[PDB]
RNA sequence: CGAAGGCCGGGGGCUAGAAGGCGAUCAGACACCACCGUAUUCCCGGCCGUAAACGGUGCCGCCCCGCGGCCGGCGCGCGUCCCGCCGGCCGCCCAGGGAAACCGGGAGGCUCCGGGCUCUGGGGGGAGUAUGGCCGCAAGGCUGAAACUUGAAGGCAUUGACGGAGGGGUACACCAGACGUGGAGUCUGCGGCUCAAUCUGACCAACGCGCGCACCUCACCAGGCCCGCGCGGUGGUGCAUGGCCGCUCCCAGCCCGUGGCGCGAGCCGUGCUCCAUUGCGACAACGAGCGAGACCCCGGCCGCGGGCCGCGGGACGGCCCGCAGCGGGAGGACGGCGGGGCGAUAGCAGGUCUGUGAUGCCCUCCGCCCUGGGCCGCACGCGCGCUACACUGGCGGGGCCAGCCGGCGCCCGCGAGGACGCGAGCCCCCGCCGUGGCCGGGACCGCGGGCUGGAACGCCCCCGCGCACCAGGAAUGUCUUGUAGGCGCCCGCCCCCACCGCG
């Protein structure tokens, strides 16, 4: 039972080498990192929203 | 060498050195 | 990612403070204005023109928000008037130390 | 895999276009998606260019959906580009969630991975490969290879939460 | 080897001898007034879930608690975890928090 | 009297923990890290007498610009404060001092040298050792030489280089990928081996590099003319030199006049942004210059002129929003123009004397020429490449399109090529083969027919012969728009001849 999210914003770019960003979507707030490029308004695939991102 | 261990060589040279002169 | 070198800018300047009356805020009478060789200016190539013009400009549209220093002279020299100048317990002390008080 | 991603109407009579698709970083989310599916087929390396010839065994694989599915090959191509790209990844590695145009062009890349694999060496053509390919990513079944590689994905995504 | 600082790297007036304590990262001994003091104070919650606690409470009026601890670092300990910095030779004479 | 460790005799015994044991790591680990643990750590009575026992600064006394903080006692003032005094502990600091760092409550009042007292030193080693003495249960402690050896050791400070140091930037260096190379055969260069000679240079920045070796080139071998049939000299030395090139580095860096600081080596000048020491703004510095940029060449769009070439216009972070400049929209041929040329100060014992009538000093009279041979010889290891391993393919017939600029007509000949005269491949379409090292792949070899040239050993064509190779270990390279890759075409060296380089 997987989950629509939705891109609030962007917070950076997370790892060492660029890759990963760190996202704020949509009642939450929740924070997380993704792989590819993302714009604003984009609809993510979550698969739990119980893990919330570091920092 | 440190200063420290060369006092250490030099006191076990010279309680040696007691040691062989006791025998006689 | 386009830095306007010195060079630009030093030129740019006296431009504007030599013509100021000449260069309305927008580029191609600005343009016409950096060509001249009554308003003397030595170009010597386009390309180099076009930057010069194109710094001219905006400094143009940053005076609005010479005529800027003939009031600043004109308002240093008002004397209104009044005079400015029209309770104590030390002070006190010092006024009858000295005179009539 | 959004409807904000796949480009339905802007296709054209042929996937040919002679678009400068790739000058800017989101510009391709409004490139066509069988033009895209023939930008991918023509990647074998003895096979760069010969665009001309893509465009024909992507035509002719059409034909044979039409004869087996009995419905609209734009729409099952449509099918089977959603349901492969995986939707979790692993990048110490933590698992992290996958962008939309990413799974859009890991499907698309498997699909023609997938046929171009099962073609090499084989009497079976590489058209009919990707009849295969397509008809068989659209449903979910386990003998597509791009579920397989999503599954893969997805299986290392999950010992790594 | 000239001297490098007016205190010598610790903070002794008038006295001979000073208390010892414990590196919390490595417990080392150190004196007490060469080792490196900091106090904090946090929620036992952390701020991210401070309203989901709050929100299911059932006391009226609860406040979320807090901690107060006093963390002591050696010299060794306080400049690998950047709790102190190697400064410039003016900078080093600054005591501005 | 005297930290800790240590010793003698009693007591006690939680913790930690020399020694010892054990698990890892590692080439080894008898160490660092993990675990278990004896003395010890604690009490009593003694012994020992040492520590970076430090302020690396002996004790008593006098004078000494100032601004603050804290501790103890006391006094005056207003209405806790406030101003003083004595004693203590600290910070900053004018003068003065000093080799400087720094001191400044002295490390001041000192070559303008003298208040009193005690201790210690006299280049570096040997050596705090030998010997004797005193003390100690012991471990030690205190006192303490000489022969001999050596040209420096050492202090404080400057610039650079480096750091498994911190901070800030950045590039196809990595990320996401593509295409490979390394495995097969084969072209070419290198090392070794052989040889009468297989001429020689170079080991990121040597190794398709020193512009195509039958003769010539030619420096090398076997012979032979001249002055079989001084003058020269590609001799040496690029570690004796010029010039040109490469590299540090296409990095953003360098540096002058006047003032200022220091005894001096030296220093100053020299946060926010940009591709950028590009700029804003600040400053014991003020004012200039070089490198950067500007500049030159090419190519996109539009006008006037000529008959496509040759003269100009055009783009500027200019417009509109959001916060020197970073973002997002728009129009326009092109959006922050794009690909190249040039290229600072300072240097490296890279390269080159074998490109010259550049050239010093050494040595040869090894000059010039002719015939033949070598540079290409081959158990073997490496670098750059070429062609493949097939069906996204091979073959047969047809169709049709370039740019760097550029001859082809007519007969013979399967072809290759000859005698005689004058001004593109990929791809597309239609078939064939059918997963079989097969019709994939074309190395190796056997007859022939030609071209070049004084001369094949050079190259081309025809029939036949049909190697290895099934996508390649450990490793490893390049790349972001008309780009990677695929496909061919042309020029250079050139009698002939590209698997090469420039395009
Ligand atoms: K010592
Ligand atoms: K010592
Ligand atoms: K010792
Ligand atoms: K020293
Ligand atoms: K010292
Ligand atoms: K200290
Ligand atoms: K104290
Ligand atoms: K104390
Ligand atoms: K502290
Ligand atoms: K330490
Ligand atoms: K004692
Ligand atoms: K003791
Ligand atoms: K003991
Ligand atoms: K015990
Ligand atoms: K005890
Ligand atoms: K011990
Ligand atoms: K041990
Ligand atoms: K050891
Ligand atoms: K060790
Ligand atoms: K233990
Ligand atoms: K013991
Ligand atoms: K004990
Ligand atoms: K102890
Ligand atoms: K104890
Ligand atoms: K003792
Ligand atoms: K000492
Ligand atoms: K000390
Ligand atoms: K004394
Ligand atoms: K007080
Ligand atoms: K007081
Ligand atoms: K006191
Ligand atoms: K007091
Ligand atoms: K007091
Ligand atoms: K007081
Ligand atoms: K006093
Ligand atoms: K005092
Ligand atoms: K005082
Ligand atoms: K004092
Ligand atoms: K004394
Ligand atoms: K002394
Ligand atoms: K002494
Ligand atoms: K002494
Ligand atoms: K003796
Ligand atoms: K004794
Ligand atoms: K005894
Ligand atoms: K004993
Ligand atoms: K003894
Ligand atoms: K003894
Ligand atoms: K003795
Ligand atoms: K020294
Ligand atoms: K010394
Ligand atoms: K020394
Ligand atoms: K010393
Ligand atoms: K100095
Ligand atoms: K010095
Ligand atoms: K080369
Ligand atoms: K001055
Ligand atoms: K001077
Ligand atoms: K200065
Ligand atoms: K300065
Ligand atoms: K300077
Ligand atoms: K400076
Ligand atoms: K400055
Ligand atoms: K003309
Ligand atoms: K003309
Ligand atoms: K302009
Ligand atoms: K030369
Ligand atoms: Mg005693
Ligand atoms: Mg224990
Ligand atoms: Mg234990
Ligand atoms: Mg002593
Ligand atoms: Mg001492
Ligand atoms: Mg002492
Ligand atoms: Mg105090
Ligand atoms: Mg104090
Ligand atoms: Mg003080
Ligand atoms: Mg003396
Ligand atoms: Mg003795
Ligand atoms: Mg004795
Ligand atoms: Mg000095
Ligand atoms: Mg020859």
């Amino acid at each position: 039972e997987p989950i629509n999210a939705r891109v609030i914003e962007v917070l950076g770019r997370t790892s060492s080498r660029g890759g990963i960003t760190q996202v704020k979507v949509e009642k939450r707030q929740i924070i997380r990192n993704v792989i590819g490029p993302v714009r604003k308004d984009d609809i993510l695939v979550l698969m739990e929203s119980e893990r919330e991102a570091r920092r | 060498m440190r200063a420290k261990w060369a006092k250490k060589r030099m006191r076990k040279l010279k309680r040696k050195r007691r040691h062989m002169k006791a025998r006689s | 990612g386009k830095v306007r070198t010195k060079t630009i800018k030093r030129a740019a300047r006296k431009i504007v403070e030599n013509n100021y009356e000449s260069l309305k805020p927008k580029d191609f009478q600005n343009n016409k204005a950096i060509c001249s060789k009554r308003n003397v200016a030595i170009i010597p190539s386009k390309r180099l023109r076009n930057k010069v013009a194109g710094y001219v400009t905006t400094l143009m549209n940053r005076v609005v928000k010479r005529l800027q220093e003939e009031e600043r002279e004109r308002r240093d020299n008002y004397a209104p008037k009044k005079s400015e100048f029209d309770v104590s317990g030390a002070t006190q002390q010092m006024i009858d130390s000295i005179g009539f008080k | 895999s959004l409807e904000a991603y796949i480009s339905i109407d802007n296709h054209s009579f042929v996937p040919h276009s002679a678009g400068r698709w790739s000058a800017k970083r989101f510009r391709k989310a409004k490139c066509p998606v069988v033009e895209r599916l023939t930008n991918s087929l023509m990647m074998h390396g003895r096979n760069s260019g010969k665009k001309l010839m893509a465009m024909k065994t992507v035509g002719e694989a059409f034909e044979l959906i039409n004869l087996y599915t009995g419905k609209n090959p734009v729409q099952v191509l449509v099918d089977a580009v959603a349901n492969s790209g995986p939707r979790e990844d692993s990048c110490r590695r933590q698992s992290v969630d996958v962008s939309p145009l990413r799974r859009v062009n890991i499907g698309i890349y498997n699909i023609a991975t997938g046929a171009r694999k099962a073609a090499f060496r084989k009497v079976r053509p590489f058209a009919e490969c990707l009849a295969e390919e397509i008809m068989n990513a659209a449903a979910g079944a386990d003998k597509s290879y791009a579920i397989s590689q999503r599954n893969s994905v997805e299986r290392i995504a999950v010992s790594n939460r | 080897m000239p001297v490098k600082r007016r205190n010598n790297g610790r903070s002794k007036y008038n006295c001979g001898h000073t208390n010892i304590v414990r590196c919390q990262n490595c417990h080392r001994c150190v004196p007490k007034d060469k080792v490196i003091k900091r106090f904090t104070i946090r929620n036992i919650v952390d701020n991210t879930i401070a309203d989901d606690v709050l929100n299911a409470c059932v006391i009226q009026g609860f406040a979320i608690p807090k901690l107060y601890n006093k963390v002591q670092y050696c010299v060794s300990c306080s400049i690998h975890n950047h709790i102190v910095r190697v400064r410039s030779r003016e900078d080093r004479k600054i005591r501005t928090p």
